[PDB]
């Protein structure tokens, strides 16, 4: 305890992508490190840009090692996210903290049982307008999509005026929101 | 199941 790292429940890649349109977008997607302690994520966050700081067109994702951050994944093609969509006035006041505030979830198992469900979660910056979601397993399952919908707009700290909705990847991959909270 | 409150993880950052 006075040497040992703080693990954690799962091993993480982060990834960025950045627009380049004579690639396929998945060609555009970079592993840029994996971690799997408290410390290491620290180490790993603190040398990296903002999101606010992107240039329009790139991601951050966070997703669980061995589950790429794309619908066509196992684990992630019978999924769905949970999406924020940001002002260009939230770039400022909310972006960099909501997305914090996200990795913490994922990092520390914010969901319960439900954690599980959890891929991963991505940062969209956008000229248009920045979006963050989290990406879990399975849209059927009701209770666990759901409680990490609950437990998420609470750990953002969204007021009851704010609804946010939860869009399969099924109908965004051709969107409507199977749940919002 | 190992889980980390907010409290500890934001301790944790320097
Ligand atoms: N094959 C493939 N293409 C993806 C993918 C992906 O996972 N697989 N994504 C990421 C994604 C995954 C789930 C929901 C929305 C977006 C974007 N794209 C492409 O980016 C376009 C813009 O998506 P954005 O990443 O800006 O949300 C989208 O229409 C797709 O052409």
């Amino acid at each position: 305890e006075h040497y040992i790292k703080h693990p954690l429940q799962n091993r993480w890649a982060l990834w960025f992508f950045k627009n380049d349109k004579s690639k396929t977008w998945q060609a555009n997607l970079r592993l840029i490190s994996k971690f799997d302690t408290v410390e290491d994520f620290w180490a790993l966050y603190n040398h990296i840009q903002l999101s606010s700081n992107l240039m329009p067109g790139c991601d951050y994702s966070l997703f669980k090692d061995g589950i790429e951050p794309m619908w066509e994944d196992e684990k992630n093609k019978r999924g769905g996210r949970w999406l924020i969509t940001l002002n260009k006035q939230q770039r400022r006041s909310d972006l960099d903290r909501f997305w914090l505030e996200t990795l913490l979830c994922l990092i520390g198992e914010s969901f319960d049982d439900y954690s599980d469900d959890v891929c991963g979660a991505v940062v969209n910056v956008r000229a248009k307008g920045d979006k963050i979601a989290i990406w879990t397993t399975e849209c059927e399952n009701r209770e666990a999509v759901t409680h990490i919908g609950r437990v998420y707009k609470e750990r953002l700290g969204l007021p009851p005026k704010i609804v946010i909705g939860y869009q399969s990847h099924a109908d965004t991959a051709t969107t409507k929101n199977r749940f919002v909270v | 199941r190992i889980i980390y409150d907010r409290k500890f993880l934001m301790e944790c950052r320097n």
